[PDB]
């Protein structure tokens, strides 16, 4: 029953400026603070006037940087289906008209109205959000299911199987499912520049790319929480999950160093790491759902909280909307039909007894690489090429049908298969 | 005979969906077989070379990748690799199932080296899961015991040296193979306490450390939480005077200082 | 029931980076007499978490098994089941995890040193060892775990090596009475302190540095001796800390033990603050930055010491073994890097310093032990530190001349500024020339002091600086900077 | 390169070896593994003094 109604002050130190302005006689510890220029660093410190106009002293000043200009906003998910878009605030609520399922996660998109998301049973959901009577390939739920994530460039969406330890990548307008040898991984990113697949499992952190000289391994320990791709600054962050120390990691996609380390019980959802783009940010949710911790890359000291709407109490996604659309399928990564006129088994003098066709071709032009499969009747040969050319070895001399398959691939996609039937030559030394 | 139910249940299940997805998974080669072929380029031939191939692969501690390599399909036959995989997560599955209720309805027991004696025993494939964590907790979340040495039996022996008057309790989790999310926790223990040993290790933290006027001064604190033994005495120095405060007082009010002036107070724990 | 035993032994060879690995021990289970001695397939899986760090089939009668390549401060788990080879049925299984912890981890061996042998006495497995048999009874005993040296002095007063799969060599013969002996295990220096008969009795320390040692008989060099009507017991080498604490008594007070030393740089006198005088000294724990002594005061009462803080700590097996009495922990005490051991009533008991308990308690024959020593982690320097140095620099500082000679001052060399410690083994060999005259093979910290110089002319001396490592490894001898000294 | 194929003499032996035949404009230049001599660790490291 100790009375201290007292009145706060609050300051703001621009640094651009060097410009003290202080405002008086806030009642409340709360305060809603307006008209700041974007782009800008403040510095901000509290005292407080009594009512015999006696202050108290200064606190030490926290580095307090804007969000800079634009429509930004926020995706809120709950933990019962519901979709509220704020802004970076917190304020500005809309209530979304989709109604997802219990406990979502992190809503991938594919175009304007068809987005992939993953609850927290495992499994895979499809959802149109404009027009909700077509528009999924897949007709039922797909269980363990880890992740998702989708190539705008090749146009496939890859998700982790965690029944089979493999990377699912599917056609979102076909729903033609490809198994990638891609093992034991959590979560996924990819690189729509080079085509390299980046992914976490619980122990490392590596890379797939179309040949095995492009993996590269960057982490190996907790557990990897979640990561993001960094496409543009070509750099790479991740959260480690350790005992009771969530940590925050940063590596070229070629320095490994920490850059903050946040020691409590809480921590955060897996698959809730976000790179918040205009100022160069880190978002995660935590496991509560009442709470999103906010780091900035310029200052790593300074952990910025954002509060969870009412609305939406317990939380279990959110993402920054990126407000320019999606760009559409490339036409220039999808490989050409090898022609089936041009498949030849012209053969050379001596042992050299081979398959020739035309070079399938992209429309950029990418590197196109081939599987070929034989069938001497029961006999099966698989090569994996990179050039239209395939010698065959184990030729059984006597006058066979062969069928060959050539699938042209590029490092986003591949293309249809070319199957033909060709008359072997008569071998007549045999050695 | 149960084991051989779950065994002839979980291949039923790999056959049946290696029959069932068949036509769902394009392959790299561009394979398309028909219902009927039996042949080794299709998908239900290498899928159910994946769900011949789960058990001898468990029980002798071979990967998947490495059970199922063929020369015809290199470096990876993905159906015979993703049916070894979820044939065994299929499998671990139904033992978790299986013995769930055992583990959750048995209590293990302390006995005084510091034993737990938990009435349980080892699985038949114990060296392809993952080791088994006794999980420790303080009564006034669970981290892992560092040292332990339990047999078969599970009647293990605390090699750690726990922190001196301080109550525990302790629970077994059982992991069961590479899967994280099926993990099994034992029920807790009776609460145990430590026997008292030694000097304190925590610091007394203090509560309000503030003047009464210019010739007081009154500080409020609260005993640390490893205070090592039953607690005797709070000694306080402030700079000297050093006076002597028994257990149950929490507060102590200075006198005779100087006026309008920064000092600096010490506070042990005996 | 047997269970199994894993012990986290840690191994440290100059010139390599130290290796910890884990000895896992268990015995075989009960057997009838009537089948014979079976075949055990000891399957081990060792865990990190999740991760398979390694994975071990053995066929053995009885497990000893070696998990090479932990890693420090980190939990693994090693899942240990044991099959009968021939039938395939189950014997037994452990699951033993670990933190590794290698400061507070050893395996519980001793080094025991009898009028007949020196042999190694495991407590675990209870198993004796001859490691040399000796011709005189053994009166001190130290060694280099490194290169499992063993330095020993008998009763006909001389001091003897022993390399394993060699003869003992003599390093030296000694004229007077030793009362102790030490080794610096870093630079290869043996000290040792002998008697004088003089009227006031003083103890000179000498030293050997092994270095030099290419199969014959070396001279010890008097370096430091005590000041009179005191002399010395108890020599132990610190390093590190770069001293040699000895237990100066008086003579005729015997239990008037002050901790003296000196400072084994500049050879400066050290001296340790005790409380109550003492009555033996005995080393601790042998590491870097936390090292310690085993002193025991006047009243029988142990004090772990502390060598930087100067003072006393309180340690939970400083009660223990006060129990024992006072001929217990002042007739022999010995302490590694895991355990620390005493002799009370015909049987070896080792304590352990992790767990701060009694872990093994050995029955002894009445005359097995009257030495014990403890193979304690000798803490080795860096590739860097140990070896020949980057840099030449100018190492020889001029001094001032008379016309007749200069006085050239040879001095150690710390290999960088992150190297704290001299390098082992220094040797220049020089020659003068006229701005050869001389060839003089001359190790560090003495003068060359240079006679028959003429008067007003300059001289010009030049070096190559070799070391003990850098022959051994064949590397190629710095040339160090040729200064010219000029002749007044 | 002779009339679009290659051919590999051996020069241990002396002797035409292999004789591989090309499609005409595959070889338009041609470069060989031919064995690059390196110094010793002394040589291409810092020096000592
Ligand atoms: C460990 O030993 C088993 C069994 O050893 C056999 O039985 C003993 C009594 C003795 O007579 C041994 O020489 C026998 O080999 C080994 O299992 C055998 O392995 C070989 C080689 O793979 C195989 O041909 C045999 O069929 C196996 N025999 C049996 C009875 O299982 C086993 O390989 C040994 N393990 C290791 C790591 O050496
Ligand atoms: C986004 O893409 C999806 C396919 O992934 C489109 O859905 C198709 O829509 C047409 C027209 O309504 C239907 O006939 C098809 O059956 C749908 N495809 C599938 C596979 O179900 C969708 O129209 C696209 N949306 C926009 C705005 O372009
Ligand atoms: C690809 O190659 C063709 C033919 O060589 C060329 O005309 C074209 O400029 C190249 N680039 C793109 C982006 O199409
Ligand atoms: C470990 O160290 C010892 C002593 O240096 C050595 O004999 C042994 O070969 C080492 N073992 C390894 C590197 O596996
Ligand atoms: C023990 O020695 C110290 C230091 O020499 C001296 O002051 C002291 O008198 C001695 N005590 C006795 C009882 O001789
Ligand atoms: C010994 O002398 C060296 C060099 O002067 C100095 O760094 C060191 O501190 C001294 N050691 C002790 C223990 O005083
Ligand atoms: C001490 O040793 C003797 C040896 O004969 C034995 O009889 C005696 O029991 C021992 N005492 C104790 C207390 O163990
Ligand atoms: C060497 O010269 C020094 C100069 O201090 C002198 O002490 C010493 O006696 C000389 N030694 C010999 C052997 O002449
Ligand atoms: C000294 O001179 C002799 C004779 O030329 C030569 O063998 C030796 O290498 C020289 N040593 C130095 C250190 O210059
Ligand atoms: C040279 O090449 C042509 C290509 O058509 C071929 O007809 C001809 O036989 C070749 N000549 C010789 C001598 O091999």
């Amino acid at each position: 029953d100790a009375a201290r109604s007292w009145s706060y002050e609050l300051e703001v130190l621009d640094v651009a400026s060097q410009s003290a302005f202080s405002i008086r006689n806030i009642r409340g510890p709360i305060f809603g603070l307006q008209r700041l220029q974007p782009d800008n660093l403040y510095q901000l410190r509290v005292r407080a006037i009594n009512v015999d106009g006696e202050p108290g002293e200064w606190t030490e000043p926290l580095a307090a940087r804007t969000w800079p200009l634009g429509p930004h906003r926020l995706r809120w998910a709950s933990r019962q289906g519901s979709v509220i878009h704020t802004n970076e605030l917190g304020e500005g609520l809309e209530v979304q008209q989709e109604q997802l399922e219990r406990l979502p996660g992190p809503m991938t998109m594919v175009n304007e109205s068809v987005g992939y998301y993953v609850t927290g049973d495992g499994l895979l959901h499809c959802i149109n959000l404009v027009h909700s009577q077509w528009g999924c390939p897949i007709s039922e739920p797909l269980q363990h299911v880890g992740s998702v994530t989708y190539d705008w460039r090749g146009g496939r969406v890859y998700w982790t199987d965690l029944a089979r330890n493999c990377v699912v990548r599917m056609d979102p307008w076909s729903g033609s499912r490809e198994l990638l040898p891609v093992f034991e991984a959590n979560f996924l990113a990819l690189d729509p520049r080079q085509g390299h697949l980046y992914y976490a499992t619980s122990s490392q952190l590596s890379r797939h790319g179309s040949t095995p000289d492009e993996a590269v391994t960057y982490y190996r320990v907790g557990s990897i929480a979640s990561f993001v791709l960094d496409t543009q600054q070509d750099q790479l962050f991740w959260l480690v999950k350790g005992s009771g120390a969530l940590r925050l990691y940063r590596a070229p996609l070629t320095s490994l160093q920490m850059i903050q380390q946040i020691k409590g019980v809480f921590q955060a959802v897996p698959d809730s790491l976000q790179l918040l783009r205009p100022l160069g940010a880190l978002l995660w949710l935590e496991r509560s759902g009442r709470r999103a911790r906010l780091v900035r890359l310029a200052a790593p000291l300074d952990v910025m909280e954002l509060p969870t709407p009412d609305q939406a109490s317990p939380a279990s996604a959110l993402q920054l909307l990126d407000p320019q659309p999606l760009p559409p399928r490339d036409e220039g990564v999808i490989p050409m039909t090898v022609l089936p006129d041009s498949v030849r088994l012209d053969d050379g003098h001596w042992d050299d007894f081979h398959v020739r066709w035309q070079p399938s071709t992209s429309g950029g032009n990418h590197s196109v690489s081939y599987r070929l499969l034989l069938e001497f009747g029961q006999r099966l040969q698989t090569l994996d090429l990179s050039t239209p050319f395939a010698r065959l070895t184990q030729l059984p001399q006597a006058q066979l049908q062969l069928k060959i398959s050539i699938t042209p691939r590029t490092a986003w996609r591949s293309g249809d298969t070319t199957r033909v039937q060709l008359t072997t030559p008569p071998v007549a030394p045999s050695q | 005979v149960d084991e051989r139910m779950v065994l002839e249940r979980v291949t039923r299940d790999c056959v049946q969906r290696c029959i069932v997805e068949e036509d769902l998974f394009l392959d790299e080669f561009g394979i398309q077989c028909e219902k009927a072929d039996n042949g080794e380029k299709c998908y239900k031939t290498r899928c159910t070379k994946g769900c011949a191939q789960w058990y001898r692969a468990l029980k002798e501690l071979e990967s998947c990748q490495e059970a199922c390599l063929s020369l015809q399909f290199y470096p990876y036959d993905m159906p015979c690799i993703g049916a070894c995989e979820m044939a065994q997560r299929d499998y671990w599955h139904l033992q978790r199932l299986a013995i769930s209720h055992l583990v959750e309805r048995t209590q293990p027991q302390l006995e005084r080296p510091l034993t737990i004696r938990w009435a349980m025993h080892f699985p038949e494939h114990y060296l392809a899961s993952r080791p088994f964590n006794i999980q420790y907790q303080f009564v006034d979340a669970w981290f892992n015991l560092a040292d332990y040495d339990c047999d078969e039996y599970y009647v293990c022996e605390i090699l750690e040296a726990l922190i001196p008057y301080t109550q525990y309790r302790f629970r077994f989790e059982l992991p069961f193979g590479e899967n994280r999310d099926e993990v099994l926790y034992s029920p807790a223990t009776p609460a145990y306490q430590t026997p008292p040993e030694g000097a304190p290790i925590s610091a007394p933290v203090i509560e309000h450390l503030m003047g009464l006027d210019d010739s007081h001064l009154a500080v409020h604190w609260h005993p640390g939480r490893f205070t090592n033994g039953p607690i005797e005495g709070y000694r306080l120095r402030l700079s000297t005077s050093e006076q002597l405060v028994p257990a149950g007082r929490g507060s102590y009010i200075f006198s005779q200082l100087q006026a309008g002036t920064n000092y600096t107070l010490a506070l042990s724990m005996i | 029931p047997r269970r199994l035993r894993v012990f986290v032994e840690r191994l440290a060879t100059a010139l390599q980076e130290a290796n910890v690995s884990a000895v896992l021990r268990w015995d075989a289970p009960e057997q009838g007499q009537e089948a014979p001695m079976q075949a055990l397939e000891y399957h081990i899986s060792c865990w990190v978490g999740s991760e398979l760090h390694e994975e071990l089939r053995l066929n053995q009668s009885a497990l000893e098994a070696r998990v090479e390549h932990l890693q420090p401060d980190q939990t693994y788990h090693f899942q240990v089941e044991a099959r009968v080879a021939a039938t395939g049925a189950a014997a037994g299984a452990a699951s033993h995890a670990l933190h590794v912890a290698p400061e507070v981890q050893a395996v519980p061996r001793v080094l025991y040193a009898n009028a007949e042998f020196i042999g190694e006495l495991d407590l675990d497995t209870r198993n004796r060892r001859r490691l040399v048999h000796t011709a005189s009874p053994v009166e001190h005993l130290v060694g280099i775990e490194g290169e499992q040296r063993l330095l020993w002095v008998n009763e006909h007063v001389e001091l003897l090596t022993h390399v394993p799969g060699s003869a003992p060599a003599k390093l030296a013969r000694m004229r007077a009475e030793v009362l102790a002996l030490a080794v610096d295990w870093i630079q290869r220096i043996v000290y040792w302190a002998e008697l004088d008969a003089t009227a006031p009795q003083a103890a000179i320390i000498y030293r050997l540095d092994l270095c030099n040692f290419e199969g014959k008989i070396l001279q010890g060099e008097r370096v430091w001796s005590t000041p009179r009507g005191r002399l010395l017991k108890d020599l132990v080498a610190l390093p590190q800390a770069q001293s040699l604490i000895w237990l100066e008594y008086e003579q005729g007070s015997p239990r008037n033990g002050s901790l003296r030393g000196r400072n084994l740089t500049d050879g400066s006198e050290l001296e340790w603050a005790t409380v109550q005088p003492l009555i033996r000294l005995h080393a601790g724990s042998l590491e870097p930055g936390s090292e310690t002594l085993n002193l025991v005061d006047n009243q029988g009462k142990l004090c772990v010491y502390d060598v930087a803080r100067q003072l006393c700590t309180a340690s939970a097996l400083r009660a223990q073994l006060n129990l024992l009495g006072e001929d217990s922990i002042a007739g022999q005490l010995a302490q590694d890097s895991g355990y620390l051991y005493a002799v009370k009533n015909w049987s070896i008991r080792a304590y352990g310093r992790r767990r701060q308990q009694l872990e093994y308690t050995v029955e002894l024959e009445p005359e097995e032990v009257r030495l014990l020593q403890a193979h304690n982690y000798q803490a080795y320097p860096p590739k860097n530190c140990l070896l020949l140095p980057s840099s030449g620099g100018s190492l020889l500082k001029a001094t001032d001349c008379e016309e007749q000679r200069c006085l050239l001052n040879l001095p150690m060399i710390t290999a960088s500024e992150d190297c704290p410690l001299p390098i082992p083994g220094v040797r220049y060999q020089l020659n003068l020339t006229l701005a050869p005259l001389g060839q003089w093979l001359l190790g560090a910290g003495e003068s060359l002091n240079l006679t028959d110089l003429l008067p007003f002319t300059r001289y010009r001396v030049s070096g190559i600086l070799s070391s003990f490592y850098q022959k051994k490894l064949a590397l190629p001898t710095l040339v160090l900077a040729p200064l010219e000294l000029l002749t007044a």
